[PDB]
C-alpha cells in the first residue's frame, strides 16, 4: 500500500546537519525529497524439434457459407448427430425445435456477443482504499473486483 | 505618473495597426480591451492611497509612511495593485497579448531587430 | 460535425442526362471565379488567360463514354474545384499547374540517347 | 476491358504507351514487371558508384494467382504487354 | 482488461473513469494513470520471474553468439534469419492494445511470405483529431489549445 | 470599451476631493458618497442585465429525443 | 447460468453503486460562506502554489556542463558505424552481404571480389549515414563482429558529402575507436 | 534516522534448470472459437439475405457482405440489442489485383457493452461504389477519406470526401500494388523560378530489390484443426 | 392516436455517463415501449424470420422481469444490461430496427451472389 | 547469480497514493488577521 513514506527511505540526496531541521520547518511537506539521485548508490558500478514447434500447427482457415450453414441444422452435428443449398428456404420450412437448440441458445434466447474476456468485472472503490482524490473531484475509481 | 501610463497604453495599440492583419491585429482589440479595463482598477488604487495622505506628491506619500507601511492597513490594495500592475504590463498570468501558444509572438511577430529591442 | 465550404455528397449518379447538366454548371463555376484565382494566387497570367486554360482543360476530356467512369471524373474534378476555391493549394502548385509544357526526327533522338 | 480506367488511376501518360510489361511465371503463380528502359535505366554515379536510375518501375513486381487474372488486370489498366509461356 | 496481454493479467491496477467529459476530468484520469502505472512498476519489479527473454525457436529469434560460432545448426539459422527472414503463415489479424493515447491497433495480412502484404495502423490520435469539429464547436480560440492538448496529438502517429 | 468612458470620468473626477478631503469636512464627504451612490445605480444596472458577459448563444444547444409513436 | 435469457451479460452488469448520487446545493456546503470567501479573496491556493515553487529555488539543479562533462552512456549505445579489425591486422570483414540485406534503410553498399592473396575480402563498403537510421542491425548481423557502432556522437559536418562513409573512412574509425569498442564489447559479452 | 541499504549487496536467489512449457497457444482459444461460431451463425440467422459467409480465426469474427448489403448489416450490428457494436474503430482496405473486385474494404466494430469486436468485410472495385457508413458512425468520416486517398475507392454517401494524406494536387492513389514505392515525381527548389517545383523522379541510388532470393520451398502446411465439433457436418 | 414517449431527458440529475440525464418516470415508460415493440413485430416481420423470434426471446423476458420488480435497482441487476436510462435506449433503437428490417426484407434469399474468385485469399481456398 | 533478479524479500513498498496534506491556519484566522492588520493600520494612520 502506497502510503506516505519518510524522506530517509527514498534513494535521494538528503540534508545533513541542522539544515535538516531547517528544512522540516519551512517545507510544506517534510517527507518529499529533492529528487537528485544518490551518487553513492545509483549507477555506481556501470554495466562494465517437433516437440517444441507450434507455428507449423497454426489454426487453419475455414470459411462457412450458406451451403455449409444449412447442413448443421438438418444433418445435425459431428458430436450430436441429428452445391448451392440456400438457407433462406430452409428457415422458411424447418422445425422451430431445431432452432431452439441449434440456431439459438437457452430456449431461443439470443446469444449475447461473446466476451473477449469474461472475468472483466468491476466494482466501485472508495477514498480510504485507493488513496486518490476525495469524492468532490469529478472522477471515480474502478477495480477488477 | 498615471498620465504617462496612459500614453504607453496608446503606444501599444499602434503596434497592431494596419501592418497587414495576421497576428498583430488579432491582439489589438484584445490588447486594448485589457489594459483599458485594468487601468481603471490601477487608477483607483493610486487615488485611495493619495486620499489617505490628501496629497498627490510622491515624496509626501513616501514620507508619510514613517510610522506605518500601507501594506499593513491596505493589504488588499497591494494585492489589487499588483494584479493590476501585472495586467497593465501584459505580464503572465494575464499574458494573452503575446499569447505564445495562440498568437505565435503575439503583437511582436512582425517586429524584428531594433523595433523589437525598443 | 459541420462540412466545409463548397462540399457535395459523394453520390453514384445513375442517369446519363443528369451528369450532363451537373458538368455544365461546374464549368461555369470555374469561370465565375476566374478573377479570384488571379487575385488569390497572384498568378502572372491575366483573367482571360485562366479562362483560356480552363477551357483548354474542359475541352480536353469531353469525349469520355463510361458512366461509371463519368462519376469518378466528376467526383475528382469537384475536389479540384473545392481545393482551389477554398485556397488550399499553395501558390507554387498553381503557378506550375499552368507552366507545364513538337517532336524530333530519328537522327536527333539516335545521337543524344533517345529514351 | 472496354473501360478507359487510365483516367482514374492517375498513372503518367508514359505507362500507357512507352512501357512494356512482361507476364511471366518464375512456379505456381504469375508475375508482372516492366521491361527495362533503353537508356538511363542504370548509370554509374560518378561520386560514390551508386547504381542510379530514372526508371521508376524497376522495383515493382505484382504477384498474381492465375494467368487470366493477370491478363484481365493488364487490359483493365490499358497496359501494353506480352505473355511468356514457361517451358515444360 | 478487455483483452489481457503480456503479463497484464498478473498485475493489479485500478482504472480511472470521469463523470463530466471535459479537459479537467481527462487531466485527473491522466494523473491517476501516473500512480497506477507506478503501482504496476513496483509489482513488475517484485514479481519478476527468471528464465529466457525470447522464444527459444531459432527460426524466429537469433541464436546466442556463444552458440552461433560453435553449432552448425545455430549458424545456419543466423544466416537464414537475416537474409530471407522468417515466413508468417497466411491469415489476417487485428490486435488492439491500450496505447497511452488510446486504442492503437494494426491490421496485418499474411501472404505466406517473409514480407507482410497489408499493414494498416489504427492511430488513436487520428480518430480523435477527426472529432475536433464535434468537440471544439462553440468554444473560444484559447479553448482550441486546451482541446488539442487534451487530445494528446502526435502527428507522426496521425499521419502514419 | 464604451462603458470604460463613463466609469473613467467618474474616477478621474474624484481628484478634487483627494487634495481637499480635509477642508470640505463632513459636507464634502456626504456629497462625495452621493456622487457615488448615483453611479452605483449605473453599476447595479450593468450587473443585472449581464451586459459585460461575452455570452454564448450562437451554439451549445441541445434537445431531448422523444418517440412519436403512431 | 448466464443472462443470455434476457440478452444480457454479467459484463453488462454495472457495479453496485455505479450511478451518481444527488448533486449538492448551496445549502449543503461544509465550509461556511466566510470560510469560502477568505480562501477565494485571499488567494489561498495560489500562495501555496508560489511557496512550493520557491522550495525548488533552494535545490541543486540537474544541469550538467557540456562539453566539459558528458551524460551517461551504456555499452549497448548505437552511434557511429565503424569497421573493426583483427589484432593480426587482417580485416574482420569477409563480405557476406548479410550487411546489405538486413539494413532496413538500405544504407549499406558492398561490392567484393577475390583479393590478390585469394582470401575473400571487399574493395567497396559504403554507408550513407544520412540514410542510416542507427538501427543496430549492423552489429547484430556480423558473424565476425566486423561492423560495430561506437559510442561516438560528436561528428557533425559542415558539408553533407562528408557524411558518405567509404571503406577507408570506416577503417580509419575502426582503428581510431578500437580501444573504446573493446570497452563496449567486453561489457556486453554475457548478454549476447 | 537509519542508513539506507545498498541493493547490489542484497541477497539474491539462485536459479538453475529451466523448464519453459512449450504447448500450442491455440488451446486457450478453445472456448473462444466455440462462442464466436454460434454468434456468426446467429447473425446469418438474423440476416440470411445479406451474410454471404463468415469465418473465425482464434478470437476474431468476420462477416462478409456485398456492397449493397453493407449498410444494412452494419445498422443491424449497431442497433440490435443482441449485438450492440456502437463504435466503428477502423475502416481499412487492401488491394488484391487478381480478382475483379481487387479491393477489400474492412469494417472493425467495437461493442463496449458486450465486450466484443466484429469485422464486416465488403469487396469493392475501382469503379463500384460502396455506401458510406457515416449515417451509422460519424467516426468513419476520416477513416474513409484515408481509404479513398490511398486507394481511390468510391464511397457512396460520404458528406465530404477528398484528399487527407497525400499532397494537394497529388496524382495517383499510393497504396495500390501497381503504384511504385518511390512515386512518379519529387520536388526541389529552382532559383530561377524562385519557387519549389515538382520534377520527374530521379534516384541517385535505386531501390535495390532483394526479393529475388526468396524462398523456393514450402514453409507452412495445413496445420492442426481446432474447429469445435458442433460446427462440423 | 397521437402519443409521445420520452426517450432521453435533456435536464436533471446525471447518471455517471456524460450526456445521459436521469429519466423521470422510467419504469412504466420502459413497460410501454417494450409492449409497443411486440405490437410492431405483429404488423411487419413475417413468422419464419428468426429475427422476429429473437426479439421476443428477450423483449418478453425482460419486460416480464421489469413488471414484477418495483425497485429501479433490481430492474438493472437481474436484466444485467446497464443502467435504467440505457435500458430505455436499447428498447427504443431496437424498435426502429423492426421498422427498418421489415423494409429491407432481410428474410429473403441472398440478393447478390459473390463471384467465384472473390472470397479466396492468395490462391488457397478459405 | 548470472542474471538480473529481484531480491528474495523484494524491495520495500514505494509511495504511490496521493499525499498532499494541507497547510496554514483556518480561513477564519486569516480573515481575523486581515481585520486586525486593517484595525491596527487605521490606528497608526489616525495617530499620524
Ligand atoms: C484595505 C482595508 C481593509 C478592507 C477589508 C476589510 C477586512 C474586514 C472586512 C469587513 C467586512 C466583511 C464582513 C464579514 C462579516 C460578515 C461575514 C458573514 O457573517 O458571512 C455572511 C453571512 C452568511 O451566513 P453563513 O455563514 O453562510 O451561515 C450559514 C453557514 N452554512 O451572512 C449573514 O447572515 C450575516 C451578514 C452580516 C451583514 C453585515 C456585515
Ligand atoms: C474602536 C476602538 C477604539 C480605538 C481606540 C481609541 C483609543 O483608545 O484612544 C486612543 C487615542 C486617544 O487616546 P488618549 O485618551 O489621548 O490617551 C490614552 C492613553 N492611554 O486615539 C487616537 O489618538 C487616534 C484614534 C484611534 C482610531 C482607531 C481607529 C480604529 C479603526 C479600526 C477599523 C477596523 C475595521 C474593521
Ligand atoms: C506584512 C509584512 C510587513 C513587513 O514587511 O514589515 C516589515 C517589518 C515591520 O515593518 P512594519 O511595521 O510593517 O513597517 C515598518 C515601520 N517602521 C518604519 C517603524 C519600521 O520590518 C522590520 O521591522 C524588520
Ligand atoms: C475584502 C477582501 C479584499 C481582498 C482583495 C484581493 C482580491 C483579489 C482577487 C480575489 C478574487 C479572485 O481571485 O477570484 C478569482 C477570479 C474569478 O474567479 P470566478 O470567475 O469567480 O471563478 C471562481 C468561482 N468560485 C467562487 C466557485 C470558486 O479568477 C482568478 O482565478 C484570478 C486569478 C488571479 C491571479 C493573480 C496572481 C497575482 C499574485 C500576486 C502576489 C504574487
Ligand atoms: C503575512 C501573510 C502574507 C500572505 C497573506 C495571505 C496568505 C494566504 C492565506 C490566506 C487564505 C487562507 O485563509 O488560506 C487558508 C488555506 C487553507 O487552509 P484549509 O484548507 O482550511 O487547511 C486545512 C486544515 N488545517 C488548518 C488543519 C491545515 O491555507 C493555506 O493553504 C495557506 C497557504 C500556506 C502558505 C501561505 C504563505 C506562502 C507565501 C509566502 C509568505 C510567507
Ligand atoms: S545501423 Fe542499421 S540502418 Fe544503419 S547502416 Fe547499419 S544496418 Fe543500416
Ligand atoms: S556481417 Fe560482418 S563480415 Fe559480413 S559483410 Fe557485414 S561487416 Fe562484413
Amino acid at each position: 500500500s502506497g502510503g506516505p513514506v519518510p524522506v530517509f527511505k527514498k534513494y535521494t540526496t538528503g540534508s545533513k546537519g541542522i539544515w535538516e531541521k531547517i528544512r522540516q520547518l519551512l517545507t510544506l511537506v517534510p517527507n518529499r525529497s529533492t529528487g537528485n539521485p544518490l551518487v553513492k548508490n545509483y549507477r555506481v558500478p556501470p554495466p562494465g524439434y517437433y516437440d517444441r514447434d507450434h507455428r507449423r500447427n497454426y489454426p487453419r482457415l475455414v470459411a462457412f457459407d450458406q451451403t455449409k450453414v444449412s447442413g448443421l441444422l438438418t444433418l445435425g452435428s459431428a458430436q450430436n448427430p441429428r452445391q448451392s443449398v440456400s438457407l433462406s428456404s430452409t428457415l422458411a420450412t424447418i422445425d422451430p425445435k431445431v432452432v431452439k437448440s441449434e440456431l439459438l441458445a437457452e430456449g431461443g434466447s439470443p446469444v449475447v456477443a461473446p466476451s473477449l474476456n469474461k472475468k472483466m468485472k468491476f466494482r466501485l472503490t472508495e477514498e480510504s482504499e485507493h488513496g486518490m482524490y476525495p469524492e468532490d473531484y469529478p472522477i471515480r475509481i474502478f477495480a477488477q473486483n | 505618473l498615471l498620465a504617462s501610463g496612459s500614453i504607453g497604453v496608446f503606444g501599444t495599440v499602434i503596434v497592431g495597426w494596419m501592418s497587414n492583419s495576421k497576428y498583430t491585429v488579432l491582439a489589438t482589440v484584445r490588447t486594448t480591451a485589457q489594459l483599458i479595463s485594468y487601468e481603471l482598477v490601477l487608477t483607483t488604487v493610486v487615488f485611495i492611497i493619495a486620499l489617505i495622505v490628501s496629497s498627490l506628491n510622491i515624496n509626501v506619500i513616501i514620507e508619510s509612511q514613517y510610522n506605518i507601511w500601507y501594506i499593513i492597513p491596505f493589504f488588499p490594495l497591494c494585492l489589487i495593485f499588483f494584479i493590476s500592475a501585472l495586467a497593465e504590463t501584459a505580464r503572465p498570468p494575464f499574458d494573452n497579448v503575446e499569447a505564445e501558444s495562440e498568437l505565435v509572438s503575439g503583437h511582436m511577430t512582425e517586429l524584428s531587430a531594433s523595433p523589437f529591442v525598443i | 460535425t459541420n462540412p466545409t465550404a463548397f462540399a457535395q455528397t459523394t453520390r453514384y449518379v445513375k442517369d446519363s442526362t443528369e451528369m450532363r447538366t451537373l458538368v455544365l454548371n461546374l464549368y461555369r463555376r470555374y469561370l465565375r471565379h476566374s478573377r479570384g484565382f488571379v487575385n488569390n494566387y497572384n498568378l502572372d497570367i491575366p483573367a482571360s488567360q485562366v479562362r483560356t486554360k480552363i477551357r483548354q482543360e474542359f475541352e480536353r476530356q469531353r469525349f469520355v463514354k463510361d458512366l461509371p467512369l463519368k462519376n469518378v471524373l466528376y467526383m475528382k474534378a469537384q475536389m479540384e474545384f473545392q481545393e482551389l476555391v477554398n485556397f488550399w493549394k499553395q501558390q507554387c502548385h498553381v503557378m506550375q499547374y499552368f507552366e507545364s509544357i513538337k517532336g524530333d526526327s530519328f537522327v536527333q533522338k539516335f545521337l543524344k540517347g533517345a529514351q | 476491358t472496354d473501360l478507359a480506367k487510365e483516367l482514374v488511376s492517375g498513372a503518367p501518360k508514359e505507362l500507357i504507351t512507352e512501357r512494356v510489361a512482361r507476364i511471366y511465371q518464375e512456379t505456381e503463380t504469375w508475375k508482372i514487371d516492366w521491361d527495362i528502359l533503353n537508356k538511363g535505366n542504370r548509370w554509374e554515379n560518378d561520386l560514390m558508384g551508386y547504381q542510379s536510375s530514372s526508371d521508376y518501375m524497376q522495383g515493382t513486381i505484382l504477384k498474381f494467382d492465375t494467368r487470366e487474372g493477370a491478363i484481365r488486370f493488364a487490359k483493365g489498366q490499358g497496359w501494353d504487354y506480352y505473355i511468356q509461356e514457361p517451358k515444360v | 482488461k478487455s483483452q489481457p496481454y503480456d503479463a497484464y493479467d498478473k498485475v493489479d491496477f485500478d482504472i480511472a473513469v470521469g463523470t463530466k467529459g471535459d479537459c479537467y476530468d481527462r487531466y485527473l484520469i491522466r494523473m491517476t494513470e501516473f500512480r497506477q502505472s507506478l503501482r504496476i512498476i513496483e509489482q513488475c519489479c517484485n514479481q519478476m520471474p527468471p528464465g529466457p527473454v525470447k522464444v527459444e525457436d531459432f527460426k524466429v529469434a537469433p541464436p546466442p553468439r556463444a552458440l552461433m560460432k560453435e553449432d552448425m545448426e545455430a549458424l545456419i539459422h543466423h544466416f537464414l534469419l537475416y537474409t530471407k527472414g522468417y515466413a508468417v503463415p497466411a491469415g489476417e489479424t487485428y490486435t488492439a492494445i491500450e496505447a497511452p493515447k488510446g486504442e492503437m491497433a494494426v491490421y496485418v495480412v499474411s501472404d505466406g511470405s517473409e514480407r507482410p502484404y497489408r499493414c494498416k495502423i489504427r492511430a488513436p490520435g487520428f480518430a480523435h483529431l477527426g472529432a475536433f469539429d464535434h468537440i471544439a464547436r462553440g468554444h473560444f480560440l484559447p479553448d482550441a489549445v486546451a482541446i488539442i492538448g487534451t487530445m494528446d496529438l502526435v502527428f507522426g502517429e496521425v499521419d502514419r | 470599451a464604451l462603458l470604460f468612458l463613463p466609469f473613467d470620468l467618474e474616477v478621474s473626477s474624484m481628484l478634487p476631493y483627494i487634495v481637499s478631503i480635509y477642508s470640505v469636512g463632513i459636507y464634502g464627504l456626504i456629497i462625495f458618497i452621493l456622487f457615488l451612490l448615483i453611479l452605483i445605480v449605473g453599476f447595479i444596472y450593468e450587473f443585472n442585465t449581464k451586459s459585460l458577459s461575452i455570452t454564448t448563444i450562437l451554439h451549445k444547444k441541445n434537445k431531448a429525443l422523444v418517440k412519436n409513436l403512431y | 447460468p448466464t443472462l443470455a435469457l434476457t440478452s444480457g451479460s454479467i459484463q453488462g452488469t454495472h457495479p453496485e453503486g455505479f450511478r451518481l448520487p444527488r448533486p449538492k446545493t448551496w445549502e449543503e456546503s461544509s465550509e461556511s460562506a466566510l470560510s469560502k470567501a477568505t480562501k477565494w479573496y485571499l488567494l489561498s491556493e495560489i500562495f501555496r502554489g508560489l511557496y512550493i515553487t520557491l522550495e525548488m529555488y533552494f535545490r541543486a539543479p540537474y544541469t550538467i556542463y557540456y562539453p566539459f562533462e558528458k551524460g551517461p552512456v551504456s555499452p549497448r549505445f548505437r552511434g557511429e558505424h565503424a569497421l573493426r579489425r583483427y589484432p593480426s591486422g587482417e580485416e574482420r570483414c569477409i563480405a557476406c552481404k548479410l550487411c546489405e540485406a538486413v539494413c532496413p534503410a538500405q544504407a549499406i553498399t558492398i561490392e567484393a571480389e577475390e583479393r590478390i592473396d585469394g582470401s575473400r575480402r571487399t574493395y567497396k563498403y559504403d554507408i550513407d549515414m544520412t540514410k542510416c537510421i542507427y538501427c543496430g542491425y549492423c552489429q547484430e548481423s556480423c558473424p565476425v563482429d566486423a561492423i560495430v557502432e561506437t559510442p561516438n556522437v560528436e561528428y557533425a559536418t559542415e558539408t553533407r558529402e562528408e557524411l558518405l562513409y567509404n571503406k577507408e573512412k570506416l577503417l580509419a574509425n575502426g582503428d581510431k575507436w578500437e580501444q573504446e569498442i573493446q570497452y563496449a564489447l567486453d561489457a556486453d559479452a554475457p548478454y549476447r | 534516522e537509519e542508513p539506507l541499504p545498498v541493493l547490489r549487496d542484497l541477497p539474491r536467489p539462485e536459479y538453475g534448470e529451466l523448464h519453459a512449457p512449450v504447448y500450442n497457444p491455440a488451446e486457450k482459444y478453445k472456448e473462444q472459437i466455440e462462442e464466436l461460431h454460434k454468434f456468426g451463425r446467429y447473425i446469418m440467422g438474423c440476416l440470411p439475405k445479406f451474410v454471404q459467409q463468415f469465418s473465425v480465426w482464434k478470437d476474431e469474427l468476420v462477416i462478409y457482405v456485398a456492397p449493397s448489403a453493407l449498410t444494412q448489416v452494419a445498422t443491424f450490428l449497431k442497433d440490435h440489442t443482441s449485438a450492440q457494436f456502437k463504435a466503428c474503430m477502423d475502416v481499412t482496405a487492401a488491394d488484391y489485383p487478381t480478382r475483379t473486385n481487387r479491393f477489400d474494404v474492412v469494417y472493425n466494430l467495437l461493442s463496449v457493452r458486450h465486450n466484443s469486436r466484429i469485422r464486416i468485410k465488403t469487396y469493392a472495385s475501382e469503379v463500384s461504389p460502396v455506401p458510406s457508413v457515416v449515417p451509422l458512425f460519424q467516426g468513419a468520416n476520416w477513416f474513409e477519406r484515408e481509404t479513398y486517398d490511398l486507394f481511390g475507392i468510391f464511397f457512396e454517401g460520404h458528406p465530404d470526401l477528398r484528399r487527407i494524406m497525400t499532397d494537394y494536387g497529388f496524382q495517383g492513389h499510393p497504396l495500390r500494388k501497381d503504384f511504385p514505392t518511390t512515386g512518379y515525381t519529387e520536388v526541389r527548389y529552382d532559383a530561377e523560378k524562385r519557387r519549389v517545383v515538382y520534377e520527374p523522379l530521379e534516384l541517385t541510388q535505386a531501390w535495390r530489390n532483394f526479393t529475388v532470393g526468396s524462398s523456393v520451398w514450402e514453409q507452412v502446411g495445413d496445420g492442426k484443426d481446432f474447429t469445435p465439433e458442433s460446427f462440423k457436418l | 392516436q397521437a402519443q409521445e414517449i420520452l426517450i432521453k431527458a435533456n435536464k436533471g440529475n446525471p447518471t455517471g455517463l456524460t450526456g445521459l440525464f436521469q429519466h423521470p418516470s422510467p419504469r412504466p415508460t420502459l413497460i410501454t415501449l417494450y409492449k409497443a415493440t411486440l405490437k410492431n413485430l405483429e404488423e411487419k416481420i413475417p413468422k419464419e424470420s428468426v429475427y422476429r423470434t429473437a426479439v421476443e426471446a428477450f423483449t418478453k423476458e425482460r419486460l416480464s422481469i421489469v413488471e414484477n420488480n418495483e425497485i429501479i435497482e433490481d430492474i438493472e441487476k437481474k436484466i444485467g444490461s446497464g443502467l435504467v436510462e440505457e435500458l430505455i435506449v436499447q428498447a427504443n433503437e431496437e424498435y426502429d430496427l423492426i421498422d427498418k428490417m421489415a423494409e429491407w426484407k432481410a428474410w429473403e434469399e441472398l440478393e447478390e451472389k459473390p463471384l467465384d474468385d472473390q472470397w479466396t485469399y492468395f490462391g488457397k481456398k478459405l | 547469480a548470472t542474471q538480473d533478479l529481484p531480491p528474495i524479500s523484494g524491495y520495500a513498498p514505494i509511495q504511490w497514493k496521493r499525499n498532499l496534506p494541507s497547510r496554514g491556519f483556518r480561513p477564519v484566522i486569516w480573515f481575523l488577521g486581515l481585520c486586525t492588520a486593517t484595525g491596527y493600520g487605521f490606528y497608526q494612520i489616525s495617530l499620524a
